[PDB]
This record gives C-alpha cells, sequence and structure tokens, in this order.
C-alpha cells in the first residue's frame, strides 16, 4: 500500500521549483558554498512538519482539507483567515508563478543570451493559463491522463538530467565542488540572505501540505507512523541536492546567475540535440504542476463550500459532467491581476512567507491543542520534542527574516488582517434579509448556465 | 441557501442560451487565438540581437610580463623552482597570462656556444619546467615563452649572418609547441631584415599548430607608419610598442593619438602598454597611475603590464638600483642591503589591506575585466570634447554599458557634454551610478546629474549606467 502513497507524495512534492530557485539561492547564498546546505536544511524542516502534519491526520478524523483542523482547533476564526489567505495568496500567485516561468523557459530557446521582451512572456503566460483553466474544466474524463503523461515527461527530464550529471562527475569532474573551488564570495556572507537563499528552497518543497488529504482517506494506518515520511524526504533531498551538484559541474558559478533561465544553458553548454529535447519536457513539467494545482485548489473550493462560507453560490454541478464551473473563473482571475502586475522572485518571497506563517500557525494551534487535550485517542507515538523545535526554527525565521523588505510583509500582514472585518460584519450581521441578500440566488442562472 | 432546483435549472434552460453559450465559447476561444497571435507577431518583429565573437583565452583578462625570475624572487629563492608557490598570488591578480624570460643558453654573443634546444641549470630543468605548466595548467593561467639571441649583450638579435640564426630558432617554435607552452614574445623587432616576412612566417607556423596560440611582437618604434607597415599583413598579431610613450599630458593629444591608431588600425584587436617591456612607473609621473591604470585597463585589447606595477614599484627612487631588472619586493625583508628605505605604503601586505591603494584598484577592476562583456568585446566611441578631457563610452549592444571619463590637467574641469555623436541604440543618460574613482571623495552607486562634473585635477571617474531600451 506504500507504493501508490508514495507515487502520489513525490508527484505532489516535485513541481518546477528545482528550476527558478538554484539561480536565486545562489544569488542570497553569497558564494557556491552553502547552497547544498540550504537545500538539505530545507528536506529537514519539512521533514519535521510532515512528521507533526501526520500525526494531525492520524488523529481526531475530520474531513474537510486543510482548514477544518484549524477551524475546529483554535476556533475558527483562524479558520477562516487561512482560507481567505490560501484563496488569494497562496494558490493563484504560486499558479502565477508556475505559467509565468513556464512562458519564461519556452521564450528562452530563442534568445540564448538576450533578454526576452516581457509583453510576449507575459501573453504566453496568459495563454497557457487559460488552456490549462479550459483543460481542467470540461473533459474531465481524460484530464487525469493528461496530467499523468505531462509528469511521465517530467520524470524523464529528471531522469536525463540524473544521466546526464552523474556520467559527467567521472570525467573527472571536480570542477565547482571542491571548496578551493567552491569557496569563492563575490558577495560576502550574509545570513540575511542567507534566510532570503532559503525561502526559494522553502518554495522549491512546496506541496507537503497536500499530502494530508489522501493518507486518511486510503487504506487505515494501523499505527503507520513512520512510512509516509521516511519514503518522501530522504529520496527528494539527495535527489534536488544532487541535482544541483549536476547543475554546479557543468557550469561556472557567474554563468548560473547570471541569465534568467537555470536550465536551457545547461542543454546549450553541452551534448546539442537533447538542447531542444528538453526545454519541451520542462513545459510539459510545468504543465502538469498547474494542472495539479488546479486540481486541489478546486479541491480546496469544494470543501470550503460544504461549510458555507466562502460565499456558498460557488462549485455547484452545471448540468452533466459536474465540473466546477464558478470556482475556475475566481480562480482564473486573480491569476490575470499578477499576469498584469507582477514579477517573479518577489513573489517567490511572499509565497514562502505566507505559507510558512500558515504552518507555523497551524503548528502553534497543535501545540496548543496537544498542552489542552488529556483525552480522546492518538494512535502514533508520541514525540514531544521535534514539534517544540520546529516551534522555535519557525519563530526565529520569522523574527529575523522581518528585516528584508518591508513593502512584501507589510502588504501580506495588511491583507491578512482585511480578513477580520468581513468575517465579524458576515458572522455577526447576515441575518438581516435585506433586497441584496434575498436576490443573490437570482444570478445563479446570471452568472453561468 | 441559494441552492436552486436541478429540475427548475433544467427547465430554465432554454436553446437560445445554449446558443449565448456556444457564443461565449466561440468569442472565448478567438481571444484565445487573438493572443497567440499576438505573441507571435510580437516575436516575430522583434529585434533579434547578434551574437558572442567567440573570442580566444587572451582576449580576456590583462596579460603579465616577468623579466627576469632571480629579480621577481630575490638572492636565493631566485631559483625557477620557486614560481609555483606565487601562483596562489599571481591568480588573486585576476590575470589570465604570464610571460616568462629568456632561460636559454648564451653567454655573451656567441653564436656556436649558445643553442635554443636546452634550458641553462641557473634557473630550472626541464622536470622543474613540466611541473611549472603543470600547476599553472591546474590553475587558469597560461604560459608564454619568449626567446631572444642576446639577453645579455647590447647587440640584441645576433648581428651575423641570418639563415643560421633563423633555422634554431624555427626548430624551437615546435620544440615548444611540442613542450606544451603557447604563444611567444619577440622583442627588439628594429634591430631584424625582412622582419615583416620572418614574422608572417612565424605567425603562419603558430597558426598552422592550433589557434589559441599567439605571438606577442616588441618594437620601440613610435611611428604609426612604421606600426602599420609592421603589420602590413600579419592583422592577427598581437603587437606592443611604444606608441603611448610620447610625454602627452593633455587629454585632447591623448584623444589625438588613441583615435589616429585605432582609425589607421580599422577596428581590429591590438595590444595596449606604454612600453616595450618597463613599469609605467619610471616613464611617467607618480601622480598619473591613479588613472593610467584605469586608461590601460578600459580601452579595446589586452593590457600588458610588466611585473612590480600594482604596486607602482620605483627604480629611480631607490639608490643602487638598475633600471633593466628592479627587484620585486614582498615584505620588509626583500632589501635586506638599505634597511629602513621600504615601508609599508608600498609592500604587498600593505598595500592589500588598504583600499585606496593601487594594488587594491588594480584587484577591483580586474574583477571587472574578466567577468563583464561590454568592456570586454564591446565598441568605443569618444565625445568631441573641449579642453584637454578624456571621454567614451563602451557598449554592447544589449549588455549594461560603461563610460569612463578622465582628467590629465592641473586645473579643475568642468563636465565637458557633448551628444548626438551616436546611435539611437548607444544614447546615454542623465543618470549614472559611480562605481571607482582614483581618489575616494565620491560615494559608489550615487547616481548624479552630467552635467555638474566638478573634476579635480589628476582624476578620473568610473561611471556605470543600466541599459536603456
Ligand atoms: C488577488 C490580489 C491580486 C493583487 C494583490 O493582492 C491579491 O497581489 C498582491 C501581491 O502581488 C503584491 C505585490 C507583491 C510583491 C511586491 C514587491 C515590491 O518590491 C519592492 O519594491 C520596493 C519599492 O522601492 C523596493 O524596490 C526597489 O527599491 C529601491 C529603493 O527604493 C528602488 O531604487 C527600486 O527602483 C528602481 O529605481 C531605479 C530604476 O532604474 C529601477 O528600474 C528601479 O527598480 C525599487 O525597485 C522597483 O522600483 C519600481 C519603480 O520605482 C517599483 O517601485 C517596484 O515596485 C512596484 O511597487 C508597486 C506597489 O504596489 C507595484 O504596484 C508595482 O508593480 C511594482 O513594480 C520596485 O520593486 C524593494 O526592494 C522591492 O522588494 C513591490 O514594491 C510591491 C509588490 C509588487 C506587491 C504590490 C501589491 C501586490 C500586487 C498585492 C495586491 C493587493
Ligand atoms: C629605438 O631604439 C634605438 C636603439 O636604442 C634608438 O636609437 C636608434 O638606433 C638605430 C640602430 O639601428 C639607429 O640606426 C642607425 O642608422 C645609421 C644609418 O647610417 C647607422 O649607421 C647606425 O649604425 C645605426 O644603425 C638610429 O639612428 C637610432 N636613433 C633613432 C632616432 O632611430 C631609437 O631612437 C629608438 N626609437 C625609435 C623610434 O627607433
Ligand atoms: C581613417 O583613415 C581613413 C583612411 O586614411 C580615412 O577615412 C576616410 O577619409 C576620407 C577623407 O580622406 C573620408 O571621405 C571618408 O569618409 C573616411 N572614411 C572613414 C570610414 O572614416 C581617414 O584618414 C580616417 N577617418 C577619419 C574619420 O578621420
Ligand atoms: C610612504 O611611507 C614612507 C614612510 O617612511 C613615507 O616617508 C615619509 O617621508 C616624509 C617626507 O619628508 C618624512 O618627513 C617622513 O618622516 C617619512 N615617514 C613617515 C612615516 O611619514 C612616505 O611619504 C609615504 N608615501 C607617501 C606617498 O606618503
Ligand atoms: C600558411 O601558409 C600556407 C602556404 O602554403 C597556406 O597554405 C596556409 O593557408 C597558411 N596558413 C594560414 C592559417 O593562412
Amino acid at each position: 500500500g506504500l507504493l501508490s502513497a508514495c507515487t502520489i507524495i513525490i508527484g505532489n512534492i516535485i513541481g518546477s521549483g528545482i528550476f527558478i530557485s538554484p539561480k536565486g539561492v545562489l544569488e542570497h547564498s553569497g558564494s557556491v558554498g552553502l547552497a547544498l546546505f540550504v537545500w538539505v536544511l530545507g528536506g529537514g524542516v519539512t521533514a519535521l512538519g510532515s512528521l507533526c502534519y501526520a500525526e494531525l491526520g492520524v488523529a481526531i478524523p475530520k474531513s474537510g482539507g486543510d482548514y477544518a483542523y484549524v477551524t475546529e482547533i483554535f476556533g475558527g476564526l483562524a479558520g477562516f483567515l487561512l482560507l481567505w489567505s490560501a484563496v488569494l495568496i497562496m494558490y493563484p500567485t504560486s499558479l502565477a508563478v508556475i505559467s509565468m516561468t513556464f512562458s519564461n523557459y519556452v521564450l528562452q530557446p530563442v534568445f540564448p543570451n538576450c533578454i526576452p521582451p516581457t509583453t510576449a512572456s507575459r501573453v504566453l503566460s496568459m495563454a497557457c493559463l487559460m488552456l490549462l483553466t479550459w483543460v481542467n474544466s470540461s473533459s474531465v474524463r481524460w484530464a487525469t491522463r493528461i496530467q499523468d503523461m505531462f509528469t511521465g515527461g517530467k520524470l524523464l527530464a529528471l531522469s536525463l538530467i540524473i544521466g546526464v550529471g552523474l556520467l559527467q562527475i567521472f570525467q573527472g569532474h571536480f570542477e565547482e565542488l571542491r571548496p578551493s573551488n567552491a569557496f569563492a564570495f563575490w558577495m560576502t556572507p550574509s545570513v540575511g540572505h542567507l534566510a532570503l537563499a532559503f525561502l526559494q528552497g522553502s518554495f522549491a518543497f512546496s506541496g507537503w501540505n497536500f499530502l494530508n488529504y489522501v493518507t486518511e482517506e486510503m487504506v487505515d494506518a494501523r499505527k503507520n507512523l513512520p512510512r509516509a515520511i521516511f519514503i518522501s524526504i530522504p529520496l527528494v533531498t539527495f535527489v534536488y541536492t544532487f541535482t544541483n551538484i549536476a547543475y554546479f559541474t557543468a557550469m561556472s558559478p557567474q554563468e548560473l546567475l547570471s541569465s534568467n533561465a537555470v536550465a536551457v544553458t545547461f542543454g546549450e553548454k553541452l551534448l546539442g540535440y537533447f538542447s531542444w529535447v528538453m526545454p519541451v519536457s520542462v513545459a510539459l513539467s510545468t504543465f502538469g504542476g498547474i494542472n495539479g494545482y488546479l486540481f486541489t485548489y478546486s479541491r480546496l473550493c469544494f470543501s470550503g463550500a460544504r461549510e458555507g462560507h466562502l460565499p456558498s453560490l460557488l462549485a455547484m454541478i452545471h448540468v452533466r459532467h459536474c465540473t466546477p464551473i464558478p470556482a475556475l473563473l475566481v480562480c482564473c482571475g486573480a491569476t490575470a491581476v499578477i499576469m498584469l502586475v507582477g514579477d517573479t522572485y518577489t513573489l517567490i518571497n511572499y509565497v514562502s512567507f505566507i505559507n510558512y506563517l500558515c504552518y507555523g500557525v497551524t503548528i502553534l494551534g497543535l501545540l496548543l491543542l496537544r498542552w489542552r487535550r488529556p483525552a480522546l485517542h492518538r494512535p502514533i507515538k508520541v514525540n514531544l520534542l521535534i514539534p517544540v523545535a520546529y516551534l522555535v526554527f519557525w519563530a526565529f525565521l520569522l523574527v529575523f527574516s522581518f528585516i528584508s523588505e518591508p513593502m512584501v510583509c507589510g502588504v501580506g500582514v495588511i491583507i491578512i488582517l482585511t480578513g477580520v472585518p468581513i468575517f465579524f460584519l458576515g458572522v455577526f450581521w447576515r441575518s438581516k434579509p435585506k433586497c441584496v441578500h434575498r436576490l443573490t440566488e437570482s444570478m445563479t442562472h446570471w452568472g453561468q448556465e | 441557501t441559494g441552492l436552486s432546483k436541478e429540475e427548475l435549472l433544467k427547465v430554465a434552460g432554454s436553446p437560445g442560451w445554449v446558443r449565448t453559450r456556444w457564443a461565449l465559447l466561440l468569442l472565448f476561444w478567438l481571444g484565445w487565438l487573438g493572443m497567440l497571435a499576438g505573441a507571435v507577431v510580437i516575436i516575430v518583429r522583434a529585434p533579434r540581437c547578434r551574437e558572442l565573437p567567440a573570442q580566444k583565452w587572451w582576449h580576456t583578462g590583462a596579460l603579465y610580463r616577468i623579466g627576469d625570475l632571480q629579480a621577481f624572487q630575490g638572492h636565493g629563492a631566485g631559483n625557477l623552482a620557486g614560481l609555483k608557490g606565487r601562483l596562489d598570488y599571481l591568480s588573486s591578480l585576476k590575470v589570465k597570462g604570464l610571460v616568462l624570460g629568456p632561460i636559454h643558453k648564451n653567454q655573451k654573443d656567441d653564436v656556436a656556444q649558445t643553442d635554443l634546444l636546452q634550458i641553462d641549470p641557473n634557473f630550472g630543468s626541464k622536470e622543474d619546467f613540466d611541473s611549472l605548466l603543470q600547476s599553472a595548467k591546474k590553475k587558469s593561467i597560461r604560459v608564454i615563452l619568449d626567446l631572444t639571441p642576446n639577453y645579455r649583450g647590447e647587440n640584441s638579435w645576433f648581428s651575423t649572418q641570418v639563415d643560421t640564426v633563423a633555422t634554431k630558432v624555427k626548430d624551437a617554435l615546435e620544440f615548444w609547441l611540442q613542450a606544451g607552452v603557447d604563444g611567444f614574445q619577440v622583442r627588439d623587432i628594429e634591430n631584424l631584415k625582412d622582419a615583416s616576412s620572418f614574422l608572417a612566417e612565424w605567425q603562419n607556423i603558430t597558426k598552422g599548430f592550433s589557434e589559441d596560440r599567439l605571438l606577442i611582437a616588441g618594437t620601440n618604434s613610435s611611428d604609426l607608419q612604421q606600426i602599420l607597415s609592421l603589420l602590413e599583413s600579419n592583422k592577427d598579431l598581437l603587437l606592443t610598442s611604444s606608441y603611448l610613450s610620447d610625454s602627452g599630458s593633455t587629454g585632447e593629444h591623448t584623444k589625438s593619438l588613441v583615435t589616429q591608431y585605432l582609425n589607421a588600425t580599422g577596428n581590429r584587436w591590438c595590444s595596449w602598454s606604454l612600453s616595450q617591456a618597463r613599469l609605467l612607473t619610471s616613464f611617467l609621473p607618480a601622480q598619473l597611475l591613479r588613472l593610467y591604470q584605469l586608461m590601460l585597463f578600459t580601452l579595446p585589447g589586452t593590457p600588458v603590464f610588466s611585473y612590480g606595477d600594482e604596486i607602482g614599484l620605483d627604480a629611480a627612487a631607490l639608490p643602487g638600483q638598475p633600471m633593466e631588472a628592479p627587484v620585486m619586493l614582498w615584505d620588509e625583508s626583500s632589501f635586506p642591503d638599505i634597511p629602513g628605505a621600504v615601508s609599508a605604503n608600498m609592500t604587498v601586505k600593505g598595500q592589500s589591506e588598504d583600499p585606496g591603494s593601487l594594488l587594491s584598484l588594480f584587484r577591483r577592476l580586474s574583477d571587472q575585466r574578466s567577468k563583464e562583456r561590454s568592456l570586454l568585446h564591446g565598441d568605443f566611441h569618444a565625445f568631441s570634447a573641449g579642453p584637454g578631457l578624456f571621454s567614451y563610452i563602451r557598449h554592447w549592444d544589449q549588455n549594461e554599458r560603461f563610460l569612463v571619463v578622465l582628467n590629465f590637467g592641473d586645473v579643475g574641469l568642468s563636465a565637458g557634454l557633448q551628444a548626438s555623436d551616436l546611435p539611437a541604440s548607444a544614447s546615454l543618460p542623465a543618470k549614472a551610478d559611480l562605481l571607482l574613482s582614483t581618489q575616494p571623495g565620491r560615494e559608489e552607486g550615487s547616481p548624479l546629474e552630467l552635467e555638474r562634473l566638478k573634476l579635480e585635477p589628476h582624476e578620473g571617474l568610473l561611471l556605470r549606467f543600466p541599459y536603456a531600451a
């Protein structure tokens, strides 16, 4: 039973974050050193979080996705806030990043050492996102195997990278590896920039918030504590740091951050026609990534539509294919705004800060529950040290990393707090049978067929 | 609770509304098609940038010239085998070349005694040489060896009959190519007969062997016509001459000389060195090197520097110092004959710590020469300024661009603005952040108006600005 479970979690973990993140983590890491350390450390903290989340999953079984636990524990206020922050600034902006890096990697073939126009990249990203929205809609019967073919292209590309790198190291390729050639500091080693670099690896390790669905909604975990974490974490961090090693062995340090693309230049610097087979495979992988994110966030929309909040006129059945038509328009609008205005790596830092704040809130709530709960049944073995280690680590991260730039963090916490007035104005004052509230049902046909 | 009845929705669904749904779908797909068509148009009408010129190894990075290894190291440690210990320092200078001294056997103007196939035991041996190239290619420092019939006598190139002095060096070329060294330095060109054809034959042999090799030719002539006559056929040959060794000392004259040489050559590659093999210090006033380093380190070509130049070492200042072979100094113990004469403001360790030193400036512009493209293989156009001021802009077709200004007079200088002499692509802005200066008085990274340049005498500014489309 561990085979299919492992298949789905590693399908959810690996995305397109192994492409944009390396040159950012090197630009903010100071030098070639400590980059592998960051990529390993991220896997470690993600392992600790996955263990805590698995404990909560094998605990009391309330369904409803991810926001259900934080609605039931620590009040529904934190649950509504986390759901709002999700549907605003963790799914749509990540979808925007995925589509925009698809466009960036597609456009780089024609301009090898040249900056493409921004309008072409934005238009291509918009076209890709509309195509994937239509693909997720309508024909659901074959969309699953379409996404499976995309992930197969992903595995093919990554395996080819593994192959070329592994065969390459044997040809005495200790260049840009050993400390004699791995400790050149073009930029002074700073620890705030080290945290900013760690944010990119954090974005690369996204998807571990998604394992909570099917681990419980499957064959029952009869005290199956270790498998769900120790079949995922060490393999993926090893393959990630070895992919970074493979990237480093075929390139001088400067060429990796002296471009807007990490791959493609890899194909161009050696081989010659795998340089043409590779970017299309990377396009397939990011296609699968946006498709999977769309599927998961549609599941979010259904789960939130059950609870009644996040206004209930959303994600119904239309006629026959039972496809969430009203969900995908609300999806595409919040990413069309980003296609209108946005950049790449500031948004990467935004997403990293927001989702780590989300898991920190969830972990703190779980710890307060454990403090406040002497009852019910926990099938898992008690840990009592790794959660508090994660808690102090994450507190150190947020407190130390607030120095970076107030422009992103301030607006993020401002729209975090903006959920409060609508929350209380709705809970306390939706009982009034206003003309708008009475006639809200009338646009179920005026909005869709 | 706005859950509508399924039967109510089905009975509300009309064929007319189905037609409007089909119309909405068709216009949605038409909008997607229009986005694709706009992307195709804007990607097929885009300005196609040019390609990299695939320059060789010597086109990037400066060059280092070493006259005598005994003078470079010192008494007792002057053997050739000790060269490998200084490669860590030499790689810290970001210099991607090195020139050996004459290490063959030649006592004094003796054709029969001298023989170019053997290395004298005074310096080292073949095994030490092989270890030297092994350590050099372990690093990223190429090695260039020179040949000269006389490095002792004042008859430098064997004034006897010519074929016997030609065949030995002729076989020595392929002997040293099969040894492993790349490139050669040839000095005292003016002491030769049929030198143009001889240099053409040598360049032809080297190019027939390989393409990464080169051939450095040195002459003390300072005439444009003589230089053009020497380069009448060997256009690819790299030559260092005494062209810039004129007194000059004014920006208008320097503009005239540099522009005349560049226009006479065309736009081909050249070498920018002030002297044949001497230092910049002994042929120039001591208050000008802080700007001459930036001038030599930015002009299009390969700047060639003598050894002991990154600190401005002087031979005339120290008494009892032969001007041909000055002694390199590393600490206060490098000159045991006259203790106390040396100090900490010219030694290597002393200048390395100070950011306002010559060594710091050399490291700063050497870190910029290797890693940046625009001043590597960009263009070069100047502004028709007024008084003796130096002004030019270095740019590539798309990458970020550089501007350098210099002052040669003894009085303050104005902005000296001039424009409209460049294409629209090579348009300069009014805002540019300072990157470096000879004397630290300005804050780096601070943009300034380009019409308020209050330039101090004996000063030069390195300006920088992102590319503007
Ligand atoms: C569902 C909805 C969708 C919409 C929304 O909610 C969810 O999505 C949210 C999320 O997506 C948000 C974005 C997240 C990412 C954010 C990134 C942030 O960047 C920061 O911007 C600072 C502005 O000063 C600093 O950036 C540099 O700071 C230096 C020092 O002051 C300047 O020196 C330099 O300017 C330079 O001047 C000289 C020129 O030659 C250079 O070319 C130029 O770079 C600045 O760099 C940039 O300078 C530009 C011109 O001055 C802009 O200021 C730009 O930021 C702009 O900020 C606007 C503010 O909203 C934004 O609209 C716009 O698009 C951005 O280009 C800024 O970077 C800082 O180091 C940088 O980190 C930006 O400032 C706002 C930002 C984009 C946010 C805007 C608001 C959002 C969209 C939110 C919005 C509610
Ligand atoms: C370059 O270096 C030389 C040598 O130090 C400088 O002096 C010049 O040396 C040459 C040697 O050939 C002189 O040529 C002479 O020609 C007469 C013609 O009859 C001949 O009889 C001599 O035996 C000698 O060969 C030359 O006159 C002399 N001076 C000049 C001005 O060239 C030379 O000045 C340096 N600079 C240049 C630009 O050559
Ligand atoms: C550069 O050298 C060339 C050849 O000596 C000259 O350039 C030409 O000069 C004639 C006048 O004699 C002009 O009509 C041409 O337009 C010039 N062509 C170019 C490409 O410059 C001249 O001596 C030098 N050029 C300049 C501009 O001084
Ligand atoms: C480099 O350091 C030496 C150290 O001796 C400086 O020499 C000084 O020269 C002045 C000139 O009269 C003397 O009065 C001082 O006594 C000398 N020593 C010191 C310590 O100042 C030399 O001037 C320095 N170089 C420069 C350019 O300042
Ligand atoms: C060298 O000279 C020979 C003369 O036969 C010629 O064939 C060859 O092309 C020359 N080499 C180069 C690089 O032009």
